[PDB]
RNA sequence: CGUGAGGGAAAGGUGAAAAGAACCCCGGGAGGGGAGUGAAAUAGAGCCUGAAACCGUGGGCUUACAAGCAGUCACGGCCCC
RNA sequence: GAAUGCCGGCAUGAGUAACGAUAAAGAGGGUGAGAAUCCCUCUCGCCGUAAGCCCAAGGGUUCCUACGCAAUGGUCGUCAG
RNA sequence: CGAUGUCGGCUCGUCGCAUCCUGGGGCUGAAGAAGGUCCCAAGGGUUGGGCUGUUCGCCCAUUAAAGCGGCACGCGAGCUGGGUUCAGAACGUCGUGAGACAGUUCGGUCUCUAUCCGCCACGGGCGCAGGAGGCUUGAGGGGGGCUCUUCCUAGUACGAGAGGACCGGAAGGGACGCACCUCUGGUUUCCCAGCUGUCCCUCCAGGGGCAUAAGCUGGGUAGCCAUGUGCGGAAGGGAUAACCGCUGAAAGCAUCUAAGCGGGAAGCCCGCCCCAAGAUGAGGCCUCCCACGGCAGCCGGUAAGGACCCGGGAAGACCACCCGGUGGAUGGGCCGGGGGUGUAAGCGCCGCGAGGCGUUGAGCCGACCGGUCCCAAUCGUCCGAGGUCU
């Protein structure tokens, strides 16, 4: 049973999944868009949204909060300076996931893109 | 439909609103209506509230006292109609929300850990300077 | 346990009867509105990168 | 929540101090005694010259317990020990007094002597 | 297969 | 013999004569009758109740014509009530008074594939003293050459829950007709949000 | 294979002649399709003949209320000659 | 037609068990007919009296570089002992 | 004998009835209570311990009672392996000996993959002469079925007394079963806090990794849960067992019987809960589409409808099931509440300092109750009646 339970496992233990999400966050925030499996994408959405939102708050406390997951003063500076302001009026929904048509050759996995919106 | 709202609605006719706020660590006296066949009297119970678990109308707090050599704890519904009143006897300062640990503590050792909360005692006297 | 084992060889009729549920179901396909190419629904078109009416990626 | 092999502190001045429950007198196959139930028990430790002595197979009413007791009014009460009072076949205290609080459940169960002898009825 | 795995010992029917 | 369709809202507890009374809140009414079963037409008696109004955007033509034959706005569910035939075209909580005793049927929570221990309260095996990978196992399931088979109805692992269950003789604690709410003492099958039927009790 | 003494296999055949398939097409290749050689190419080198188990495609009859060492005897139906 | 016969071949079990330590992965870029699996960069995890380095035995070209991917590699492979 | 694993235990039961208990009876050397003995009855129930490998048995403490048997002395492709039943070793005993022993003693490898039947679950297919969406009858199955104490009647009947009822009426339990999570109590793998060592970011402050597949510790929501809560055993109708009769001959009397009728059990039938029209005997009712185009047949294009694909779900192994798909609150975000934690960071003040105080119930914050189209359920596709004959 799994009733009313939130959160995919992604076949990783408690610290691997987290490093997975943090690394996915850095890469997406860095490149603007990335390709993952569809399940990992859906879980990244909220993981990144929160950080983008904390950046909109702007305060020092938010910056330190974010640096726990992102750890890159430069990229957190990019988050607060160039990414955060283009969302000032967007009440959530800072990312989107669109499925791709073809799967990998070697394990058949379905893929999708995660991107920051406009 | 808002199932949460309806539940609060059933609860509202029983929701109590005449009881002083308290916290874990506070010493407190609960005046409790008890039946003793076939009459009903008011039995007092005075101790440290060591636990308060919140679920709206269903909140319940746990009070600990030492009684004639034996440690006794009692749980009360915070909105029970059986509580005459709650008298605040002492505002103590705890650093966590559940004080289960005080059970394995000596008398003076508890005295140390739950020193008087001057800040909420100054409030205790500030209010009650009323019209 | 004690190493269970097939007591008899499965007949050609029984072998294949078990495979009565083994056919592939063909892929669900829909034409792409922009370039009229057949592609699975709810995916970005891999022949023109159009989805929801707009170009979403280079092909 | 007392069961066979449970040790109970002895709450009177019978001379006993510890007893080990060997049976819950509550029908065929009751699993646990609470406050108010009777148990047969063996005296595992008693002080010298007491009306009860080590080895005696006595009866007892459980006056207070470590597992909380729930109540129709929605409240509960929990003690720091499991305690018992040694009784006779008429369910009367063999001792001359009771030490400590006892559970109010004892009153409406016909253990009125022990409830009076009790310093506190909680 | 020049190596034959030795058979398991029988259940003792004595 | 009266019935009504409802939705399990949640559990709480009230206070009544200085007693904690655990109750389940059921949002019962209002239930429009959609079709009456007659011995002439069907061989038995019943009223097919309707419950929870539905967006016509989703109600197909065969059912729209069914509702229309009753002058009822399309509703989400229909369920009959055997041997019950009210006077109006609407059935509400007001058919139940406090102190009455009801029978509640709901769809039980779904355990899915359940082990022999959870479903059948089998004792399993030991956890030490040599047990070999059988700690949650059923044990034996038969004899030997006689009968050389396993009984029908033998208790084994398999899907458990998500089935129709009925709880008998539930006291009615309060009726709040303006919010269409039924307060019943005790527990009702299944999850909050799930559909239930509240009938008069068959006990005495 | 065995430290060693020692043990100890499997594996023959295009065609008369290489005339052993230029060149073109699909293909990364492998393979194939044409062209061409030959009396013959399901003699194309994984090559004479090419059985059987075994695997598959196509067609006729047949089968989802039925009890079976699978056949046999009878009658009926459908398809073929 | 049987010798748990001998040699060979092909079935069944079956698209089943398994794919060999639970130190662990993610992205971006490049190459290529083809990329989870090769190269590059960033991020993450593992060892650190070692899972790092130097000898001896044993192994015998496996070293380095170019060109390759039929087979070998428990998948894939453009990579490789 | 080209192998049918052997004791006891554990697990899971199922049947018998020569019945341990509970129900119904006759007789009694049955006053009452409580027994005896036999009859009927297999529905349910039939406890926990000490000793021993034990089965068996004795003992302790209870109980309504602590029943006896069959199923390869039920059950090792379900477990165990203490005993038996290999090789070691020792004692007693026998034997010159090697060795022996229903003599003893300590130790001594129990085989990952289920093909067929059977079984628990779950689908796919076809069928139920038109095609569909709903709601249903219940043939037939299955589940359940236990019992105690106290009290009123009443210290009455009975009894010299002790003792102590029938019938009838209350209340409260044990064990079991189904469901549930409000309370009580668990868990809650990253929801919060505190702590050590080390490495790091960025020097301070603040943080991150690792110490487990949570480093450790104090807590802890939803969910899943029992130790917790609700509820069930029936009632009642019917037909009977033994047993007791009414009326009544054969057979002037008598006779429960031969004609006929009544009473009578925890048992049988029904009632209750659950499955259930593949019930091929394929049931019923409501509503929807409808005489299509071309040669009981064939191929088309549709209708009502359906599926595919998608967002999801206290539904779930896959499948199935249920909700939703922009005329939309389905998931993710965002916002409010609830809830956990227990007063963040930064700054100011105090102290040489560890710290302390204030700002501040602050900061953080999964799942719960809702709100809001900010992001994704874009766009579509394929099936799908024309109704055989008497
Ligand atoms: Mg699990
Ligand atoms: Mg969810
Ligand atoms: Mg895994
Ligand atoms: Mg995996
Ligand atoms: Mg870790
Ligand atoms: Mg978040
Ligand atoms: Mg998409
Ligand atoms: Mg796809
Ligand atoms: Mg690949
Ligand atoms: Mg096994
Ligand atoms: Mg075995
Ligand atoms: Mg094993
Ligand atoms: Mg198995
Ligand atoms: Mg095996
Ligand atoms: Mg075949
Ligand atoms: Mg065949
Ligand atoms: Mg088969
Ligand atoms: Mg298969
Ligand atoms: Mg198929
Ligand atoms: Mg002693
Ligand atoms: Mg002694
Ligand atoms: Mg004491
Ligand atoms: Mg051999
Ligand atoms: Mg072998
Ligand atoms: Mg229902
Ligand atoms: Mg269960
Ligand atoms: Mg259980
Ligand atoms: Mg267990
Ligand atoms: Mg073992
Ligand atoms: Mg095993
Ligand atoms: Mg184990
Ligand atoms: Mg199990
Ligand atoms: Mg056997
Ligand atoms: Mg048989
Ligand atoms: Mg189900
Ligand atoms: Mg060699
Ligand atoms: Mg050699
Ligand atoms: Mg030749
Ligand atoms: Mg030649
Ligand atoms: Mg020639
Ligand atoms: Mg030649
Ligand atoms: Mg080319
Ligand atoms: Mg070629
Ligand atoms: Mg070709
Ligand atoms: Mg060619
Ligand atoms: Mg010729
Ligand atoms: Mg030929
Ligand atoms: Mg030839
Ligand atoms: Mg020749
Ligand atoms: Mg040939
Ligand atoms: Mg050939
Ligand atoms: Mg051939
Ligand atoms: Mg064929
Ligand atoms: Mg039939
Ligand atoms: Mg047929
Ligand atoms: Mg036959
Ligand atoms: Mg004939
Ligand atoms: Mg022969
Ligand atoms: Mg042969
Ligand atoms: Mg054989
Ligand atoms: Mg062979
Ligand atoms: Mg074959
Ligand atoms: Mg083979
Ligand atoms: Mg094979
Ligand atoms: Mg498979
Ligand atoms: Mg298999
Ligand atoms: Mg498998
Ligand atoms: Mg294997
Ligand atoms: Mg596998
Ligand atoms: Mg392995
Ligand atoms: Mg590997
Ligand atoms: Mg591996
Ligand atoms: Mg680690
Ligand atoms: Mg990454
Ligand atoms: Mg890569
Ligand atoms: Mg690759
Ligand atoms: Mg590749
Ligand atoms: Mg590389
Ligand atoms: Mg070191
Ligand atoms: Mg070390
Ligand atoms: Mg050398
Ligand atoms: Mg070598
Ligand atoms: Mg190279
Ligand atoms: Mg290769
Ligand atoms: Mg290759
Ligand atoms: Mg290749
Ligand atoms: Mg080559
Ligand atoms: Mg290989
Ligand atoms: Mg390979
Ligand atoms: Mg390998
Ligand atoms: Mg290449
Ligand atoms: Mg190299
Ligand atoms: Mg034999
Ligand atoms: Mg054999
Ligand atoms: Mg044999
Ligand atoms: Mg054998
Ligand atoms: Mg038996
Ligand atoms: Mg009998
Ligand atoms: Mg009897
Ligand atoms: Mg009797
Ligand atoms: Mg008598
Ligand atoms: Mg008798
Ligand atoms: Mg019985
Ligand atoms: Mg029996
Ligand atoms: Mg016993
Ligand atoms: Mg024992
Ligand atoms: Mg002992
Ligand atoms: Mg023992
Ligand atoms: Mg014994
Ligand atoms: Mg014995
Ligand atoms: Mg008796
Ligand atoms: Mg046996
Ligand atoms: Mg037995
Ligand atoms: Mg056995
Ligand atoms: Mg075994
Ligand atoms: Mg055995
Ligand atoms: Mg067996
Ligand atoms: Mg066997
Ligand atoms: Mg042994
Ligand atoms: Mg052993
Ligand atoms: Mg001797
Ligand atoms: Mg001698
Ligand atoms: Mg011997
Ligand atoms: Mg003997
Ligand atoms: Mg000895
Ligand atoms: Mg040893
Ligand atoms: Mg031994
Ligand atoms: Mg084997
Ligand atoms: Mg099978
Ligand atoms: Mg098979
Ligand atoms: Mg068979
Ligand atoms: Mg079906
Ligand atoms: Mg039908
Ligand atoms: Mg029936
Ligand atoms: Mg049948
Ligand atoms: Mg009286
Ligand atoms: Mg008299
Ligand atoms: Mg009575
Ligand atoms: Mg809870
Ligand atoms: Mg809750
Ligand atoms: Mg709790
Ligand atoms: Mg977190
Ligand atoms: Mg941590
Ligand atoms: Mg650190
Ligand atoms: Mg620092
Ligand atoms: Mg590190
Ligand atoms: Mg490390
Ligand atoms: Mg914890
Ligand atoms: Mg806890
Ligand atoms: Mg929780
Ligand atoms: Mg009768
Ligand atoms: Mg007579
Ligand atoms: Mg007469
Ligand atoms: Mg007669
Ligand atoms: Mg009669
Ligand atoms: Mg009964
Ligand atoms: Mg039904
Ligand atoms: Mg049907
Ligand atoms: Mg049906
Ligand atoms: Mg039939
Ligand atoms: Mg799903
Ligand atoms: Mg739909
Ligand atoms: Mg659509
Ligand atoms: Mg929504
Ligand atoms: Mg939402
Ligand atoms: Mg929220
Ligand atoms: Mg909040
Ligand atoms: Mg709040
Ligand atoms: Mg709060
Ligand atoms: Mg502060
Ligand atoms: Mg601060
Ligand atoms: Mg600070
Ligand atoms: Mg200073
Ligand atoms: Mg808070
Ligand atoms: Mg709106
Ligand atoms: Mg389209
Ligand atoms: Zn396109």
């Amino acid at each position: 049973m799994r009733h009313l339970k939130s959160g995919r496992k992604l076949n990783r233990h408690s610290s691997h999944r987290l490093a997975l999400y943090r690394n996915q966050a850095k890469s997406l925030l860095t490149h603007g868009r990335i390709t993952t499996t569809v399940p990992k994408a859906k879980e990244l959405r909220g993981f990144v949204d929160h950080l983008i939102h904390l950046a909109k708050r702007g305060d020092l406390h938010a910056r330190r909060l974010v640096l726990r997951d992102l750890q890159d003063v430069k990229l957190v500076r990019k988050l607060f300076d160039e990414i955060a302001p283009r969302y000032r009026d967007r009440q959530g929904g800072y990312t989107r996931v669109l499925k791709l048509a073809e799967r990998r050759r070697g394990d058949g996995a379905p893929l999708a893109l995660v991107e920051l919106v406009e | 439909m808002n199932r949460g709202a309806l539940i609060k609605l059933v609860e509202s006719r029983y929701v109590r609103t005449d009881l002083p706020e308290f916290r874990p660590g506070d010493t407190v006296r609960v005046s409790y209506k008890v039946k003793e066949g076939n009459r009903t009297r008011i039995q007092d119970f005075e101790g440290i509230v060591i636990r308060i678990r919140r679920n709206g109308f269903n909140t319940t707090f746990t009070v600990r006292k030492v009684s004639y050599g034996v440690g006794v704890e009692r749980i009360f519904p915070l909105h029970s109609p059986l509580i005459q009143k709650i008298d605040i006897v002492q505002r103590g300062r705890a650093r966590r929300a559940k004080l289960y640990f005080i059970r394995n503590l000596s008398d003076r050792e508890i005295r140390r850990k739950l020193r008087a909360d001057r800040k909420r005692i100054d409030q205790d006297r500030a209010a009650e300077r009323a019209a | 346990a004690k190493h269970p084992v097939p007591k008899k060889k499965t007949s050609k009729a029984r072998r294949d009867a078990r495979r009565s549920h083994h056919a592939l179901t063909p892929p669900t396909l829909v034409p792409c509105p922009e370039c009229k190419a057949m592609k699975p629904p709810h995916t970005v078109c891999p022949e023109c990168g159009y989805y929801a009416g707009r170009k979403v990626l280079e092909v | 929540m007392i069961q066979p092999q449970t040790y109970l502190e002895v709450a009177d001045n019978t001379g006993a101090r510890k007893i080990m429950c060997i049976r819950v007198l509550k029908g065929s196959n009751a699993k646990y005694a609470t406050v108010g139930d009777v148990i047969v028990a063996s005296v595992k430790e008693a002080i010298p010259r007491g009306a009860v002595k080590e080895g005696d197979v006595v009866k007892a009413v459980v006056v207070r317990t470590k597992k909380e007791i729930k109540r129709p009014d929605g409240s509960a009460i929990r003690f720091d020990d499991n305690a018992a009072v040694i009784i006779n076949n008429q369910l009367e205290p063999r001792g001359t007094r009771v030490f400590g609080p006892v559970a109010r459940e004892l009153r409406e169960k016909g253990f009125m002597k022990i409830v009076s002898l009790a310093p506190e009825v909680l | 297969p020049v190596y034959i795995p030795r058979p398991r010992p029988p259940h003792p029917r004595l | 013999m009266k019935g009504i369709l409802g939705v399990k809202v949640g559990m709480t507890r009230i206070f009544r004569d200085d007693r904690a009374v655990p109750v389940t809140v059921i949002l019962a009414g209002p239930c429009p009758v959609v079709q009456r079963r007659t011995p002439e037409k069907d061989g038995y008696t019943a009223v097919q109740l309707g419950f929870l109004p539905q967006n016509p955007k989703r109600v197909n033509r065969p059912l729209k014509g069914h509702f229309a034959k009753a002058g009822v706005e399309p509703v989400r569910i229909l369920r009959e009530i055997r041997d019950f035939n009210p006077e109006g075209d609407t059935v509400t909580v007001e058919i139940f008074k406090p102190g009455e005793r009801v029978d509640v049927t709901g769809t039980s929570k779904g355990r899915g594939f359940a082990g022999v221990m959870k479903r059948w309260n089998f004792a399993g095996g030991p956890d030490s003293h040599g047990a070999h990978k059988i700690h949650r196992h059923p044990g034996s399931i038969g004899n030997r050459k006689t009968p050389g088979r396993v009984y029908k109805g033998k208790k084994m692992a398999g899907h458990y829950g998500a089935e129709r269950v009925t709880v008998m003789n539930l006291e009615v604690v309060d009726v709040i007709p303006e919010e269409n709410l039924l307060l019943v003492k005790g527990a009702v099958p299944g999850p909050n949000g799930g559909l239930v039927i509240v009938r008069e009790t068959k006990k005495a």
